[PDB]
């Protein structure tokens, strides 16, 4: 209760400051899930019978808790409704006259808000207002008040939607919005979308206050006949309501004055085509199609009326005739250039005209003379009537034996679909099924024409249609007041694809849709066909009155509920080859029948010849498109041949040259011969040519020169990527939103920036982009953030760069601005950016301000292959796939020959060395001999990792950069006698070879190394090195210019003897100075790589070391565990890098000036890949070597890295929890396989530890060469056999072999005249509980003893004839002073005793000590003395492992610590653990054994928390800040205990590590991952036998 | 109900794994000294083990046990039956070793 | 289960409907729900026999039934006002026809063969040759036999020719060959056989 108390006394409110200068309150979590903490922990203490400390303290602190609860349960919800409301009741505005009772109730409310909020400012201790009197009375009375205002404002809302029907459409906000700004109209404006059918804006007077008429999207203009003005009805449904019955009215009376000036077109022949187009741009494109229907009914049935005698004279061909000269006409017409609207009016009469023309054509020329015939009857039928006086009753639309009247509602102008007879036949079932009440159901394949043919059904009717999309855009909350609007206006509702919906979704809109459909077929009642007491359903709660003219649609691809409600029509195959036939008509082209013939099987083959991508889409839309870009075409050529009717053009060359234009860009390398073939195939001996694009060329062509660029025309190097560039124009031309795809290693970037400054200079428009990485950055931080309290709104990046756009301060269209999402596309993110790449073109934020990009801005999407993205996202853009095959070898082989010849590496001498040497190497990488096979050869090899051309060739340069500048400082050493031209060839030919070996296959192990190097042996003619039987790796290119071996450079060292096998000492060998050399290399290039090789091969000290050998390095050793994200990147910035703005943008730089930093990641493909396979650290670390910076959150500004660097090691990605890094990353980062030391780079590193040793006894000295030889032959031994596969932990490291010289200097530590079986003993003792104990069979166990004597024996003979001293080779501490080898018998009586002791003092259940039970207490006894002593006891459960671990710990007088883990066990609690054990570890000195049990690893996290803890010795991302400061603390008062001078953290932390090396013995029992496997001792605890 | 029916008159409290007062269930049990059966077994809850290890520290005339940080006087006679309703299932050795 | 025969669905079928709306207006709309009755047992026990048949087990169920009579009541009465006994030629057969091929029993049809076989049916029943005596419903019924059309004016003789229908139901009622029972017990016994063996 001492915590408890103590921490009540220092909480604070955190007052925040709100938009109207007020006090709220943040921090709910840390004020809520502390108290509940307390709660419990009160609650158990005064639970638990050690209540006898304290008795009415807890009562009286428990009553207090629940006092704090209460107050704010209440306290939360009172300020969110007050913000809500008040945010209501003053954005809005007219509130005044919108129900001012309840604006008076708000304001009293907020009154006595506002005062409490005063006293809490001026009281912010939390227990000072809870002991204000009346403050929760008031607060609940707060709450009720607010409750209370809130329900009547939603009744009141739900009165006025109910007044006006339309609104019922638009959610409360909306609404709210709307009721609330009557006197700015033109936020009405952009909700009248949602509400009506067709109108988008309504036109008022110069003064807004009269409704001179309405609008549309496209610009079509409807006058009313009798305006309306809000003056006198000022009420906004009011005034509302009589816009729509206006509207109805007006497009009936200009519906009948176009009807009855079409009867003077239709009343015979010769139609004069001047006053048609007068006619045509007269009346709306819905009048005018209604008209045109209308004529034609009635003069067939007028037709059909005279022949009903017989063959009267046929007027029926006179009617077909009109058709045919109407027909003709608008062919004619559609040639001629048209305005886009009338252009639009006209197709819609063409397609109208055909359909009517096949009809009388076909099925009506068969000898049909009756009207009541069935045959005509089928057909939609049109019987206007403009004598009644209703609007709504004039027109009637008659199908089959179906009657329908024509809703009046402005559709503006859409798109009409052909009657094919599969839509005829869904026409006449759908209309049957509505006759008989029933919904229409119908079902087939996506893409079939279900959704569109039921809305063009109900457009055809007049009815507004709703359509519901399935996929991620149903919102249940607004699903039942949508239906209510369907029921009160007598709109549509056609379900996109209802199977899509999950099952509780499914089930409730399935019972709500029942429902409805029993209410709309209680209409036609055969007993209640008279309707005297309107039918209302039953939803949200009320009785809807249902009106006759609502209707639901589903489309199926059905549930049980619906079953007997529903007519299904199956239109799984639509007639693909008439639909383009009319399309193609309808825009002028001769022989349409002939191309549709042509192009639907075309079409029908890419989906079959052609490969499968996520990408292609050759369905109907697709078709649809490329027949309207066709058009356009041929409009185009026409116009062209104008300018120097003309209907000789040949339209199949149009055709293709269309699909080509549109289908193209999307297909990969292989499909475009495919695609070419099947173009051959079905359009025989027609051609296709391309765009010639001169001026744009000649651009490109400079942009690639002084971009050090390839560039070509058609069929020579760098054609297909210079046409990729001319595709990305056409694409940015035809629309926005485009994505560039391709695998990593293609020209994409290049393409994209190429084209901006080509752009740029041709046109002269500034073209600047922003380039944006969406995965490093929170989504939440992408777009933006609504704070719970306060809803405040802070933009994110994306949001903020639109607004940057949009706000008219700098170049909001002067310039282009191209924002490319660079990265990996999914859902996440792109579902705010679905409403930005369609046709909408709009940005909704949640805080509900719209932001609509201006036309010069492009959203480019540059990915590396699409697989994790939405069908919406890719179908709402064009793009252009980038193939491989794009960016030749060669192209680049120029490239970095060309950057090699212009930029300077220290940015005249240095260029003219580098022009040398790039002449020198030439005849290598441009020639297709040297440097291109042996790519080839190393691609048919096998690496550790994938191998990616660009990372293979990258490294390959920046080597050879790096041998430039080695030349450039052997002329600045020697100014007299430069590098001659002949030591110049000679050097750079054996280093281009030597780079090919390290780059080329420099991932692979030796025996690839060596069939590399074999094969360049074989193709090129450069002086090899001599000796044949040593393989080139091993060699090194001398500054000379001759192969020098790598050993001759390898120095020797002498490593003192308190320093042997120290936590960081790194011992020369060919291998470390030979990596050194190649990372130095790559260091100085300042590009990252990372070291890559099996767990304990040398990884982290080679580098380690290698880093701090460097004076201007300041290394950041960093730990990328599962759950690492950029945060931790961030917060290291934020400790050791500082941020500037002086300069012309803002750039990160470390603190220290002149110091360039390393950010060390250990493994770093560690980090876990997200649901969408992309890793959040990965991409940032990419975004921050790539683009060389990052952005801000804080007020989303891009910064550049400076003197920042990264560097990473890690394990293979074959290992466990080693997910492999993207090909995009890891073209950036060249890798180094770290192998094992090989047997002499262990010998070396190991006798240097033997002789370190040995010289603190001087006898023995002369036995180190003996000793190192027979540990690694042993070790190799044991290395061969017991591999990975007979035993996961049979996992062989030379960090074995360091616990084994480390483990034999313990034991002569304070020994002293040790004889030369005494040596041996103490090896053979150490070998066998390094390598005899981890074994699992007693087969193994005498194998491993006998190669023991063996090897004993074979590397010195001089050793007397026992084996080590006897059979059992026993140690132990207990029975002398020193850690003097014991016999048996008494050892095992002193275990017995002290046993005995043991479990008479601390335990209750007797143990027995059997042979297995001594060995193993000798062997955690052996571990625990040695410090950093880690134990790994595999057995089975319950066999005794923690129990000895304990009794030996006991008996060693070790502490014992163990983590009490429960089920919601998290991270921090054992981060907690972790740091309690390592403060009484490295402070205040006490010895602690650490048993972990397999069980108590819950997370993979604790896992590598371990792993970091167990090598390494401490945890660098364990320690921040207050934690810090008084570990701080403690190390120093411990340290002057202990009387050390460290004062520097630096050295202070140096010796807390020392100290928790000392200090902490890790045990972990598990029952029967490699790098756990190493850095502990490994003993099978086997069964009991 | 065999077991619920035995050990009415000790009044045994059923509860599950999956229920989120199970620890506060578990500490009121020990403590008054009642049975107590836990369904559900399938999430076997770590927090169990000191329990059914019988860990037990006779210090100072007051026997107590590890639940976390409060160790709790271990009431005598406190039986805690585990129980689960499906007969193919996998039981960790830990949790199997434990129990009969 | 629905016992298995034309028999037993037509006189389901019959039960079904009430009296009163089959034997008000003209009296051949007692006739006209016969050779619905008929077409509908025709086409649902065709279902069992799936491969040889209905390519795929389609789900013409009651709902279909009473659409294809309503149809059949409001074409009759738009084309008979009155209620004197209309002439064979003037009932609206190319109606009747076309509403049952495309909509109502057509809308559950996939593909273009099994949507012939459904016209197929509806031209051979639903026709004006029906009203002859001698009407065939099925022809080259083992053989030798041949079903005939029970001449009736009211329900009463449709429901005792159904009755008096034999026990000896040959797949060729249905127009499928005689040996189509052969392969339905050969693939029954089959899936006796995968039963019995997945019950080890
Ligand atoms: N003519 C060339 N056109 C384009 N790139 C070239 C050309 N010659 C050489 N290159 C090199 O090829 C590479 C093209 O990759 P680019 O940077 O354009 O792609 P990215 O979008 O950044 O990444 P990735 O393609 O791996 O997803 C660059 O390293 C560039 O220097
Ligand atoms: N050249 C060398 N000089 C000295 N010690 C070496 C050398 N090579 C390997 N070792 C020893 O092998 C072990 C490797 O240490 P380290 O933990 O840094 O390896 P690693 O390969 O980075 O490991 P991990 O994969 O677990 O991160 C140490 O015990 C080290 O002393
Ligand atoms: N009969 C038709 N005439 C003209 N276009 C059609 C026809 N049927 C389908 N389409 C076209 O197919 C495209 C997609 O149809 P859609 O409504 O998505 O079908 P589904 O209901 O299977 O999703 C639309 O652009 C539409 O124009
Ligand atoms: N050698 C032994 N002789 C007698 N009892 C033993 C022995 N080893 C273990 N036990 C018993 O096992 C019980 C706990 O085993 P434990 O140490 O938890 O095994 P593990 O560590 O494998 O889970 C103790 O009560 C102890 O009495």
């Amino acid at each position: 209760l001492k915590q408890i108390r103590e921490v009540w006394n220092t909480y604070e409110l955190d007052l925040v400051n709100y938009q109207n200068k007020c006090r709220l309150i943040r921090g709910w979590d840390d004020l809520f899930n502390k108290v509940k903490e307390h709660i419990n922990s009160v609650s158990a203490m005064k639970l638990s019978p050690y209540y006898k400390v304290f008795e009415e303290d807890a009562l009286s602190w428990e009553d207090k808790l629940n006092r704090i609860m209460a107050l704010f349960d209440v306290w939360i919800d009172v300020q969110r409704r007050w913000v809500y409301l008040e945010g209501i009741f003053t954005g809005s505005a007219d509130i005044k006259h919108l129900l001012p009772v309840e604006t008076q109730r708000f304001q009293s409310i907020s009154t006595e808000f506002l005062a409490l909020m005063k006293k809490v400012s001026k009281s912010p201790l939390v227990m000072d207002v809870l002991n204000i009197q009346g403050v929760q009375r008031s607060l609940e009375r707060l709450a009720d008040l607010l409750g209370k205002i809130q329900k009547a404002l939603g009744e009141y809302l739900e009165r006025e939607r109910s007044s006006f029907p339309r609104f019922y459409f638009v959610g409360d906000e909306d609404l709210l919005e709307i009721i609330g700004n009557s006197k700015n109209v033109a936020k009405l404006q952009k909700h009248f979308k949602k509400m009506f059918a067709g109108v988008s804006s309504i036109i008022l007077n110069e003064d807004n206050s009269v409704v001179l008429g309405i609008s549309s999207r496209e610009g079509e203009e409807v006058m009313f006949k009798t305006p309306v003005s809000i003056t006198e009805h000022p009420k906004i449904n009011e005034w509302l309501t009589l816009v729509e019955k206006e509207m109805r009215v007006t497009l009936a009376k200009l519906l009948a004055e176009s009807v009855t000036e079409v009867e003077i077109f239709g009343k015979a022949t010769s139609i004069d085509p001047n006053t048609y187009i007068t006619w045509i741009d007269k009346y709306q494109a819905q009048l005018v199609v209604l008209s045109a229907q209308i004529a034609w009914s009635e003069n067939v049935e007028t037709a059909l009326s005279s022949m009903g005698g017989g063959g009267d004279a046929a007027p029926l061909h006179s009617v077909l005739s009109n058709v045919e000269v109407t027909l003709n006409v608008l062919a004619d017409s559609v040639l001629m250039e048209q305005p886009p609207l009338r252009r639009r009016k006209l197709e819609h009469l063409i397609t109208e005209l055909v359909h009517q023309r096949d009809v009388t054509r076909s099925l009506i020329k068969s000898k049909i003379d009756n009207a009541k015939s069935f045959e005509w009857l089928s057909q939609m039928r049109f019987y206007f009537d403009p004598k009644q006086t209703d609007v709504l009753q004039q027109l009637s639309i008659q199908m089959a034996n179906a009657k329908f009247n024509y809703g009046f509602e402005y559709l503006g102008v859409q798109d009409k679909l052909v009657q094919t007879p599969l839509t005829d036949r869904c026409y006449l079932t759908m209309t049957q099924a509505l006759e008989a009440r029933l919904g229409g159901s119908p079902f087939g394949p996506a893409g079939t024409g279900k959704t569109e043919s039921v809305k063009a059904l109900g457009h055809q009717l007049g009815r507004f249609v709703l359509v519901f999309n399935c996929d991620e855009t149903f919102d249940f909350q607004a699903m039942g007041r949508i239906f209510v609007g369907l029921c009160q206006v007598g709109a549509w509702g056609c379900f996109d694809e209802f199977n899509r919906l999950e099952e509780r979704m499914l089930s409730a809109v399935s019972q709500q849709v029942q429902c409805i459909q029993e209410a709309l077929r209680e209409h036609s009642n055969p007993n209640y066909d008279k309707t005297s007491a309107p039918i209302t359903c039953e939803l949200l709660n009320k009785q809807v009155k249902v009106s006759p003219d609502m209707a639901i649609f589903i489309t199926m691809n059905l549930p049980d509920n619906l079953k007997k409600l529903f007519r299904s029509l199956a239109m799984t195959k639509p007639d693909r080859q008439l639909i383009a036939q009319v399309m193609l008509y309808s825009q002028g082209f001769r022989t349409a029948e002939v191309l549709a013939n042509k192009i639907v099987p075309f079409f029908k083959l890419c989906d079959e010849q052609l490969s499968s991508q996520s990408h292609y889409d050759f369905g109907l839309r697709a078709l649809k498109s490329v027949l309207v870009s066709a058009g356009n075409v041929k409009r185009e050529r026409i116009q062209k041949i104008k300018r120097e009717i003309a209907e000789n053009l040949p339209e199949q060359e149009i055709l293709i040259q269309s699909v080509c234009e549109t289908m193209v860009p999307k297909l990969v390398a292989e499909d475009i011969p495919l695609l070419f073939s099947l173009l051959s195939d079905v359009f025989p001996g027609v051609q296709y040519h391309r765009g010639e694009m001169t001026a744009l060329r000649e651009e490109l062509k400079k942009v690639c020169q002084e971009m050090y660029l390839t560039y070509g025309d058609g069929e020579e190097v760098g054609g297909m990527w210079v046409e990729k560039v001319l595709q990305l124009y056409q694409i940015t031309q035809i629309n926005h939103g485009l994505m560039m795809v391709g695998p990593s290693g293609s020209g994409k970037s290049m393409a994209w920036r190429v084209l901006l400054k080509a752009l740029e200079r041709l046109e002269g428009v500034e073209g600047v982009a922003h380039i944006i990485d969406p995965k490093a950055i929170s989504k939440d931080h992408l777009y933006g953030t609504l704070d719970p309290n306060t809803r405040e709104w802070t933009d994110g990046l994306f949001t903020h760069v639109l607004r940057k756009i949009i706000d008219s301060v700098r170049g909001e269209l002067q310039k282009r601005q191209w924002i490319v999402f660079d990265g990996d596309v999914d859902p996440e993110w792109v579902e705010n950016l679905n409403s930005v790449l369609d046709d909408n073109k709009l940005l909704t934020l949640p805080n509900g301000e719209r932001l609509s990009l201006p036309p010069n801005v492009r959203i480019m999407f540059e990915v590396q292959d699409l697989k994790y993205a939405t069908l919406a996202t890719v179908s709402r853009c064009g793009m252009v796939w980038f193939s491989e095959d794009v960016l030749s070898t060669d192209m680049i082989f120029n490239n970095f020959l060309a950057r090699l010849r212009s930029i300077p590496l220290d940015d005249s001498p240095m260029l003219q060395i580098q022009r040398d040497a790039a002449t020198i190497m030439q005849p290598y990488f441009t020639s297709n001999g040297l440097v291109t096979k042996a790519l080839e050869h190393a691609f048919q090899l096998e690496h550790i990792m994938d191998l990616t051309r660009l990372r293979c060739l990258g490294s390959l340069f920046s080597m050879l950069h790096q041998a430039c500048r080695n030349v450039a400082q052997y002329n600045a050493n020697h100014p007299d006698f430069p590098m001659q031209i002949e030591q110049l060839e000679r050097y750079i030919q054996r280093y281009l070879v030597y780079a090919i070996l390290w780059s080329l296959s420099g991932d692979s192990r030796l025996k690839m190394r060596a069939e590399l190097g074999e094969y360049i042996r074989r193709i090129t003619t450069v002086p090899l090195p001599t000796a044949p039987n040593i393989p080139i790796i091993d060699y090194e290119v001398s500054i000379s210019g001759e192969w020098s071996p790598w050993q001759a450079k390898v120095p020797q060292i002498e490593v003192e003897t308190h320093k042997v096998a120290a936590p960081d000492v790194v011992v020369p060998t060919l291998d470390t100075v030979r990596h050194e050399a190649l990372l130095y290399t790559w260091l100085a290039e300042h590009k990252p790589l990372v070291l890559c090789g099996p767990p304990g091969s040398g990884k982290t000290m080679t580098l380690f070391s290698a880093l701090r050998a460097l004076p201007d390095m300041e290394v950041v050793g960093l730990n990328f565990s599962s759950a690492t994200t950029p945060e931790l990147l961030l917060k290291t910035f934020d400790h050791y890098c500082e941020y500037r703005r002086t300069p012309n943008g803002v750039v990160l730089a470390p603190v220290q000036l002149g110091k360039w930093l390393v950010l060390f990641c250990d493994e770093i493909n560690l980090p876990d890949m997200d649901k969408y396979g992309t890793q959040r650290v990965i991409s940032f670390i990419r975004q921050m070597v790539e683009h060389g910076g990052f952005y801000r959150t804080s007020d989303q500004t891009w910064v550049k890295l400076e003197r920042i660097q990264f560097v990473g090691a890690c394990n293979p990605p074959t290992d466990p929890g080693r997910k492999p890094l993207s090909h995009r990353f890891l073209r950036h980062v060249p890798v180094v396989y770290v192998d094992y030391p090989g047997p002499a780079s262990l010998t070396q590193i190991y006798g240097t530890f033997n002789r370190a040793m040995l010289r603190l006894i001087p006898s023995l000295r002369t036995y180190a060469e003996p000793l190192t030889a027979a540990m690694v032959e042993f070790y190799t031994m044991s290395q061969e056999r017991f591999t990975q596969d007979t035993q996961p932990h049979y996992i062989y490291s030379p960090r074995e072999m360091t616990r084994w010289v480390r483990g034999i200097f313990e034991a002569l530590r304070p020994l002293e005249t040790l004889p030369v079986e005494g040596l041996i003993r103490i090896w053979a003792h150490e070998a066998l509980r390094l390598f005899q104990d981890r074994l699992v069979e007693d087969e193994e166990r005498r194998w491993t003893d006998e190669n023991i004597d063996t090897v004993a024996l074979k590397h010195f003979p001089n050793i007397d004839r026992e084996k080590a001293m006897s059979r059992p080779i026993l140690y132990s501490n207990w029975l002398s002073k020193d850690y003097i080898p014991v016999d048996q018998e008494e050892l095992r009586d002193y275990v017995k005793a002290r046993l005995k002791v043991f479990y008479e003092e601390e335990l209750d259940v007797p143990l027995v000590l059997f042979n297995e039970v001594l060995d193993h207490v000798l062997r955690i006894d052996r571990i625990f003395r040695q410090p950093q002593g880690h134990l790994l006891l595999i057995g089975v459960s319950g066999a005794g492992k923690t129990t000895l671990s304990r009794f030996v710990a006991w008996m060693n007088g070790l502490s014992v610590y163990q983590i009490k883990v429960h089920r919601k066990y998290t991270g921090e609690d054992f981060d907690e653990d972790l740091r309690t054990v390592l403060r009484r570890s490295g402070c205040k000195n006490e010895k602690i054994a650490f048993i972990m049990d397999e069980s108590n690893v819950l997370d993979s996290g604790f896992l590598e928390r371990m792993n970091t803890l167990l090598a390494n010795g401490e945890v660098p991302g364990l320690f921040e800040g207050d934690e810090y400061a008084t570990l701080m603390t403690q190390c120093k008062e411990g340290a002057q205990k202990e009387g050390l001078m460290l004062d520097s953290h630096e050295e202070l932390y140096k010796w807390f590590t020392s100290q928790v090396i000392r200090n902490l013995h890790v045990v972990f029992t598990m029952n029967p991952s490699p790098a756990l496997f190493n850095r502990c001792v490994l003993n099978w605890f086997g069964d009991w036998s | 109900e065999f077991i619920m029916n035995e050990y009415k008159d000790r009044k045994i409290t059923r509860t599950s794994f999956l229920d989120d007062a199970f620890r506060k269930n578990l500490e009121s049990a020990l403590r008054f000294g009642n049975p107590l059966l836990v369904q559900d077994v399938e999430s076997y809850d770590p927090v169990l083990n000191p329990v059914l290890n019988r860990e037990v520290r006779r210090t100072g005339g007051r026997v107590l046990i590890t639940l976390g940080d409060q160790d709790i006087d271990l009431s005598p006679s406190f039986v805690i039956f585990l129980s689960t309703r499906d007969p193919t299932v996998e039981f960790p050795p830990d949790l199997c070793s434990r129990v009969t | 289960e629905p016992p298995p025969g034309v028999k037993a669905n037509m006189l389901r079928t019959f039960s079904s409907i009430p009296v009163s709306r089959i034997c008000k207006s003209p009296n051949e709309r007692a006739r006209l729900y016969f050779l619905l009755a008929w077409f509908h047992a025709i086409i649902q026990e065709r279902l069992r026999y799936a491969p040889l048949g209905w390519s795929k087990k389609y789900e013409f169920g009651e709902s279909d039934l009473r659409s294809a009579c309503d149809t059949v009541d409001t074409w009759l009465d738009d084309t008979a006002k009155g209620r004197q006994n209309i002439s064979p030629d003037k009932i609206p057969w190319s109606a009747l026809k076309t509403l049952m091929a495309q909509s109502i029993y057509g809308g559950r049809v996939d593909n273009e063969f099994d949507q012939r076989l459904l016209n197929t049916f509806l031209e051979r029943l639903f026709t004006t040759r029906s009203f002859d005596s001698e009407f065939k419903l099925a022809c080259k019924v083992d053989g030798h036999k041949d079903i005939q059309m029970p001449d009736g004016i009211r329900r009463e003789e449709f429901v005792q020719w159904v009755e008096l229908l034999p026990d000896t139901q040959t797949p060729s009622w249905l127009g499928l060959p005689n040996n189509a029972e052969r392969v339905l017990l050969t693939t029954q016994g089959v899936d006796m056989i995968s039963k019995m063996l997945k019950m080890q």
